[PDB]
């Protein structure tokens, strides 16, 4: 019964291979595209961090011109 | 300083000015007044400075929003 459960639990096999190869190629394409998207997102986040930096130097200039 | 300890001296001083222990008590309170005042336009200037800090920071945040 364990053998029956295992042969029924194996992934769906096919008599042809064009399906598998097609899947492989598609997955490669998705990999490239998602990599590019990652690059763009990183760039945007960098820009925002630059902005809030700018705010911080504003504050530092404020207190520096203040207390002393 | 405290202003409640001064009329108490002025009452007896009035009595003495109208007429050793009386003037002795008067001096005994006057010494406490000496130590009190000794322990305890200008501030306006200072007020403005403190607020100067507050104003600069508010302007920065206003730089973020606008």
């Amino acid at each position: 019964r364990q053998i029956n459960k295992l042969i029924d639990s194996l992934p769906g096999v096919d008599v042809s291979a064009e399906e598998q190869l097609r899947k492989i190629d598609m997955l490669q394409k998705k990999l490239v595209e998602v990599e590019d998207e990652k690059i763009e997102a990183i760039k945007k986040k960098e820009k925002l961090l630059r902005h809030v930096d700018s705010l911080i130097e504003d504050f530092v200039d404020g207190i520096a011109n203040s207390k002393k | 300083s405290n202003g409640e300890f001064i009329p108490h001296i002025f009452y007896s001083l009035h009595q003495i000015r109208k007429d050793e222990t009386l003037t002795g008590s008067i001096r005994h309170r006057l010494k406490l007044c000496k130590s009190l005042i000794s322990e305890n336009s200008e501030w306006q200037d200072i007020i403005h400075q403190r607020e100067q800090e507050l104003q600069i920071k508010r302007d920065v945040l206003d730089d973020l929003y606008r």
